[PDB]
């Protein structure tokens, strides 16, 4: 339940 | 009542020209020799027949009945680099480490000192003048550091030019992105524990951007512990992170490829040893931080307008307080102005699209040696690059009192700052229009 | 007190306008023919009727009882070209290897000769220049070189723009990398043992940015024996070293593809026999080298701003002191301006991703010949060209003394610093108004 | 009539220049100090006794 | 035991 | 034994 | 009336003093050198500069 607020993907 | 009479030629009234310029073939080859373009004799006779020097004994005479004076516009050109000796632009002190050392059984002895680094003459643009920068540091290293110890994980100070913060996460205490994202923002120098830099005899300084709030203290320097609160921050080991979907997070990456160490503070905190100079000005405490005595401005490549002050010695009147001398370094002064540098602007977006492509182009990662580390990597090139250029500067100074009585040979020199000659300078000529001011 | 009269017209008072203007439609045809726009006539009349000539007739007069003087503003433009034999930039003087040969039994007989190269008219920007220089170094060679021994391996004098010393580490006595980092920094000559280059007489020079410390001493020369300490060091065999992972390392790339030799001094030194400009300069004894005598400058296209002189000698007064005459060459001058030339700056970040595209995109290797030579390739285009520009100039003189009889036509003169119409001019007018300025 | 009179100096006449600047050695040591390029002191003498 | 100092790989 | 002095490979 | 100029100074009235004197500095150096104290040359300008 953490958002690193990030898109790790792409 | 207003004559100005010459050997023997017609008299003429009321205004005329004299020249003042280097070129003229007959002086060039007798009289300045061992001159320059910016202390130099000059024949103002202008008369074809009459051997230069035969010219020094005559003379131009204004009407002795009243007092004179002339405009004088001149002609300066210069052609300085960017970056020379002269100039102070060319070296600049930092304190690096210089041993590492195992002793007395179990010490770990480091072994810190200053040293003067120095510039190839030359090399515009600020971002490749950060780049020779920080390659000096590292030509040291190679002469000194490894073969004493020291890796390069532990090489004090780096110019860079990047936010170190940008991903920054209040809670994580990490740069969630694993990456200290590679755009610039304004130069910056970083420096880890016991090392840093100083300019006090160099206007580099100006070139990164940073100036003292209180200029004239001679005396800019700018250590490690000086950059409190302000350390860059540490990656999220991204890697761990995302294949371990508790959440490992908390996993501050250690090293990187070719194993380099982030000199973290301790198994625990967050933040590494590395402290950064942008971050102290707006990160750090405004009150006591070095926000408190440092100025974040604008870079420059010129380094800083410096001005240039005229002298006719030997045709004008001494101004107000100056007294006549022989001293070249010394003789009245008639007109000051800037010396002819501009920064001229570029958009180059490809920048880091380029240091990317840069990189291959060069068939050396000479500047980039360590492309894994995101700190020692190469800094990033801003959009909008400077480099200083020179330009004709066509300027006018105002009508100045004359002697009645204009030697044929005129000394023109132009000064610096410091009083001295300016070997930067291709070509000045002046003209000069006298008329009456009163009579006597 | 203070009339303009004219033939039979209205008198006019305390002012107007005489123009000095080469377009007019009937002396065009009449008058100037074999003349242009540097030296011509022109008929100040601008009276419809009466014609040409016997306009010369008439005269404008100013009031005889008052000395009167007039504003001189001009309007003068060019179109001089970068590189041409006027401006002398199209032509330099180099010393290169003639012949090699196998003689009397043992002995290599060497042979050196001092030519001079001329370049094609136009061609602008400066790295094309230098380019253009390099080009003509090898069609000479192409016409006298290779058919006489002297092989690539052994070509004297190559221009190029770039710090063959970056990749350079102080113990391995190499340049570790095993290239020489393609990135272009300030213009500097490459010389091989016994050649070298003369400017004497040429304002290339300036191009290059490299110039006397004591300009006034007519003889540049700089020959290989000059350039001291700082002959381009040699490159590591990273192939060897690598490979062999003692350490081959000591391994310094004797030849490359194609197999020429990089003229290493023996079969020990880490040095090749390769001298370069840019070298002795900063990593030379600054108190003995080259940085003595010479000086590290921004380049600049235009080769030198260099002035022109107006003179007007049927309309003003004689400056001074200079003497009326009739020799074209000698007329009195009434004012000096900069001749109409900038240079303009652009960034190429395009250079050497472009030299890259570049050589493609030129169907050729023309320029690039020995793309495998570290040497011999073609040198890095630097980020920031410069391109010598045309420009309009809307000068001003000042107000200059008229006679009072001003002759119908009057002849209109444009010299150069050595005096000289200047065949570049292509419109040149200016605008007289007479004025008062005292009584007899 | 219009003279310009300085300490013991040859008086000059009609007009000529004092100059405003920071960059001076001297005064930049004693002088300013806690000052900076936009609030500053200057000595116009110029007279390089004194 | 020599650093080139310098990422040959790459 | 001629040499055009042009890489043509390439 | 009565004045005592000097290239530009203050000039000054009525009297002064002129110095003629060996010892100076400078003048030994140049000037004299291949004479003695009984024939002499000095300057009598005793001003610093020049
Ligand atoms: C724990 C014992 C230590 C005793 C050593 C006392 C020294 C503390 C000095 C703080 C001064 C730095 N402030 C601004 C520098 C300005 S500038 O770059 O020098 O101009
Ligand atoms: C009011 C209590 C304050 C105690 C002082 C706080 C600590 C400050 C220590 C100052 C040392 C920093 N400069 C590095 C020396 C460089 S060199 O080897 O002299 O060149
Ligand atoms: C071993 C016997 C040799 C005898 C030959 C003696 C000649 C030595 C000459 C050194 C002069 C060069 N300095 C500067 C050139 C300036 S410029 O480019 O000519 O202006
Ligand atoms: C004080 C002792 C000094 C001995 C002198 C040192 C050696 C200097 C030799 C000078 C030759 C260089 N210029 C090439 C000739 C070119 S041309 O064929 O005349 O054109």
């Amino acid at each position: 339940t953490f958002n690193p607020v990030y898109p790790y993907d792409t | 009542r207003n004559s100005i009479r010459y050997s023997e030629l017609a008299p003429l009234f009321d205004t005329t020209r004299v020249y003042l310029v280097d070129n003229k073939s007959t002086d060039v080859a007798s009289l300045n020799y061992q001159n320059d373009h910016s202390n130099f004799l000059t024949t103002v006779i202008q008369n074809n027949d009459y051997s230069p020097g035969e010219a020094s004994t005559q003379t131009i005479n204004l009407d002795d009945r009243s007092h004179w004076g002339g405009d004088l516009k001149t002609i300066l050109h210069t052609n300085m680099p960017n970056v020379n000796e002269f100039m102070f632009t060319n070296k600049f002190k930092a304190r690096v480490m210089v041993s590492r050392s195992l002793t007395k059984d179990k010490q770990v002895e480091l072994k810190y000192e200053w040293v003067e680094f120095t510039l190839p003459e030359g090399n515009y643009s600020e971002t490749m003048t950060i780049d020779l920068m920080n390659n000096a540091i590292v030509e040291h290293y190679l002469k000194v550091g490894r073969q004493n110890g020291v890796l390069e994980s532990d090489i004090g100070v780096k110019f860079d030019t990047r936010n170190f913060r940008l991903g920054f996460d209040p809670v994580t205490g990490l740069v969630m992105p694993g990456v200290y994202t590679n755009e610039a923002f304004h130069p910056d120098i970083i420096l880890l524990p016991g090392c840093g830099v100083d300019f006090t005899h160099s206007r580099l300084s100006n070139l990164l951007g940073i100036r003292k709030r209180q200029p004239f203290q001679e005396g800019f320097r700018i250590t490690y512990d000086d950059l409190e609160g302000g350390n860059i921050p540490a990656l999220l080991d991204v890697d761990a992170y995302q294949a371990s979907l508790k959440k490992p997070v908390i996993k501050p990456l250690t090293e990187d490829s070719k194993k380099r160490s982030y000199n973290l503070i301790s198994n625990d905190s967050t933040f590494t040893q590395y402290r950064s100079w942008y971050l102290a000005y707006n990160y750090g405490d405004p009150q006591t931080g070095i926000r408190s005595w440092t100025l974040l401005c604008t870079p420059d490549v010129t380094c800083g307008s410096e001005q240039v002050y005229w002298s006719l010695p030997d045709m004008m009147q001494d101004p107000v307080t100056f007294r006549s001398t022989s001293q070249i370094s010394n003789f009245p002064v008639v007109g000051a102005e800037l010396l002819p540098v501009h920064s001229k602007s570029f958009y180059n977006d490809q920048a880091v699209y380029s240091q990317l492509i840069r990189q291959f182009t060069s068939l050396t990662h000479v500047f980039n040696r360590f492309p894994e580390n995101q700190i020692l990597a190469r800094p990033p090139a801003p959009t909008i690059t400077t480099v200083s250029e020179n330009v004709p500067a066509l300027t006018d100074h105002g009508t100045l009192p004359l002697r009645n009585s204009i030697g044929g040979v005129q000394r023109v020199t132009i000064t610096d700052a410091r009083r001295r000659t300016c070997p930067y300078v291709y070509k000045a000529l002046g003209i000069v229009s006298p008329r009456v001011l009163s009579s006597r």
